[PDB]
């Protein structure tokens, strides 16, 4: 069981989900294996192979949004992406996104 | 179309040919997982199963020994694999993925058969050695072996 | 012997018996949750176990019922209670349960067995041979489950006195599993009277899979001889029901139920 | 501004920083957009 | 002191109800169009 900073899904103890596994701060008691949010949301998980546990965090997505002066005089569009990093989505994020 | 360009999709959403000036929603975007992180327990342990199966003796007809296989990730695939053990298919449960599938309080039985009544054993038939020493349920559960 | 009987006492259970409802770590979260639980400021029953008449036996070993769950704790100062064997009818012909603890080994039986009139243990070992004290029964017919492991108390007590345990236990079966929570604290001051008011918690230490049907509880004594009869030293433990509550549960930075309404 | 400032929004909408209430319903649809006019314009 | 404004605010339906679930998207396909009125109530809201 072990990948890093990539958010894929998985099928710890049955749960299959996706999100950006890393490094937690968390100290988990001896017996507990799942973690939780306020929103009841799996937010960390017990490592199988290891006693260090690790993050949950799903990772990007939002909505786009198209800002267009009017089709008539010229068809130029600009493209605004809600609440993202730009260095997180850069223009070369096509091949996987 | 809807997927050509921004310009198309603001056409596509607005169900028009004609766009004004504006800022308009046209969809999300989410970035997809790229692989898979293979899953496991981390179980460390196999069970010791194969002590009742080979021993220096094998329990009588008439006195069968009481053992189970408890606590135990027993792969049955070596067994199916290895060419001693011909029996594998299973009357109720899956032939092949008998091991992969969960069960719970498995008995084991040791019995001298000579060969031929193996067919009999099974319920609704009476064999030369099972219609006095050994028997089957009317539904037999597990596999022969 | 010809002990006679002792009408039980009560005692309040203030604000113990909460346990860990689920694996799952929650933090700084105010979780409610619908499970059976002991409610605060409850009756709880102070048996207390001692030299009896000054070297009488004592048979302070009802046979309690079971029930929905009970709340087994102590008081207990030296290893002198032990043993938590179940059963419907108590006899033979009846699966029970017995929970001994065999030097460094649980080994948790599921067999039938023949109970004598008044089952006891030695807190001393016997000497050459290993130990007479599987006095307690002495046929075995069929087995069903059997489980040994590391002991299911870490107490110690050879370090110093002035200081004794306060082992406090769940015991709840349902839908065929047997659950087992236990925690352990030093204590203050020796009162033996009430239950000192302080949140614990009890974590899930043990889950069993068996299927018996329980209805009955029962309670070993480890007593070696005159050091007349058999006779030990001071010993407390309380036993409490458990039923069904609804339960507001709030939760620390580290997961640790704190406190609880 | 610091009386009422127990709770608001959050002041953060980069999202980098999320790694815990806002961003974790984030995770659920429910976003915020920020005013037009900030608070030294207003 | 009076309120003046509150938050603005954007759900999106097929996330929300269905997170990461393909056959789920072509399920919700067959209703038409049932979260336009949503995001234009929302949009109008955020404007107003
Ligand atoms: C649990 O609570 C403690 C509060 O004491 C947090 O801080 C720890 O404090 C103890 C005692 O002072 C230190 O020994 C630890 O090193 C502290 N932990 C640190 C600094 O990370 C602790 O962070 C809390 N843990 C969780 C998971 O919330």
């Amino acid at each position: 069981n072990l990948v890093k900073n990539k958010c894929v899904n998985f099928n710890f103890n049955g749960l299959k989900g996706t999100g950006v596994l890393t490094e937690s701060n968390k100290k988990f008691l001896p017996f507990q294996q799942f973690g939780r949010d306020i929103a009841d949301t799996t937010d960390a998980v017990r490592d199988p192979q290891t006693l260090e546990i690790l993050d949950i965090t799903p990772c990007s997505f939002g909505g786009v949004s198209v800002i267009t002066p009017g089709t008539n005089t010229s068809n130029q569009v600009a493209v605004l992406y809600q609440g993202v990093n730009c260095t997180e989505v850069p223009v070369a994020i096509h091949a996987d996104q | 179309d809807c997927a050509l360009d921004p310009l198309s999709e603001t056409k596509c959403t607005l169900k028009s040919f004609t766009v004004e000036k504006g800022i308009y929603q046209t969809s999300n975007f989410r970035v997809q997982p790229t692989e898979s992180i293979v899953r496991f327990p981390n179980i460390t342990n196999l069970c010791p199963f194969d002590e009742v199966f080979n021993a220096t003796r094998f329990a009588s007809v008439y006195a069968w020994n009481r053992k189970r296989i408890s606590n135990c990730v027993a792969d049955y695939s070596v067994l199916y694999n290895l060419a001693p053990f011909f029996t594998f298919k299973c009357y109720g449960v899956s032939p092949t993925k008998l091991n992969d599938l969960c069960f719970t309080n498995v008995y084991a039985d040791s019995f001298v058969i000579r060969g031929d009544e193996v067919r009999q054993i099974a319920p609704g038939q009476t064999g030369n050695i099972a219609d006095y020493n050994y028997k089957l349920p009317d539904d037999f559960t597990g596999c022969v072996i | 012997t010809t002990r006679t009987q002792l009408p039980p006492a009560y005692t309040n259970s203030f604000t113990r018996g909460v346990y860990y409802p689920d694996k799952v770590f929650r933090s700084s979260v105010l979780h409610s949750t619908q499970d059976l639980f002991l409610p605060f400021f409850s009756n709880v029953t102070w048996f207390h176990v001692i030299s009896g008449t000054n070297g009488t036996k004592r048979f302070d070993n009802p046979v309690l019922p079971f029930n929905d769950g009970v709340y087994f704790a102590s008081i207990e100062k030296s290893n002198i209670i032990r043993g938590w064997i179940f059963g419907t009818t108590l006899d033979s012909k009846t699966q029970s349960l017995l929970i001994v603890n065999n030097a460094t080994n649980v080994v948790i039986k599921v067999c039938e067995f023949q109970f004598c009139n008044d089952p006891f243990l030695d807190h001393k070992n016997n000497k050459s041979w290993m130990e007479s004290e599987f006095r307690v029964y002495s046929s075995a017919n069929n087995c069903t489950f059997e489980y040994v492991s590391q002991p299911f108390l870490m107490d110690l007590e050879g370090k110093q006195g002035n200081f004794k345990n306060l082992r406090e236990f769940v015991f709840k079966n349902i839908d065929g599993y047997f659950k087992i929570y236990s925690k352990h604290t030093p204590i203050i001051v020796r009162e033996p009277e009430d239950l000192p008011q302080g949140f614990s918690a009890l974590e899930p230490l043990v889950d069993l899979p068996i299927g018996i049907n329980i209805t009955r509880f029962q309670t070993l004594l480890a007593l070696h001889r005159s050091y007349s009869g058999w006779t030990a030293g001071a010993a407390a433990y309380y036993v409490g029901y458990l039923q069904p509550r609804t339960f507001l549960l709030k939760y620390n930075e580290n997961g640790t139920i704190t406190d609880a309404v | 501004f610091n009386k009422v400032t127990l709770a608001d929004a959050g002041f953060i909408k980069q999202y980098g920083d999320c790694l815990d209430l806002i961003c974790a319903q984030k995770f659920k649809g429910l976003t915020v957009l920020p005013p037009l006019l900030t608070d030294e314009m207003i | 002191i009076l309120p003046v404004s509150m938050t603005k605010t954007s759900v999106d339906c097929t996330m929300y109800i269905c997170g990461d679930s393909t056959e789920c998207s072509n399920l919700l396909l067959q209703y038409g169009s049932f979260c336009t009125q949503l995001k234009r109530a929302l949009t109008g809201i955020a404007v107003e």
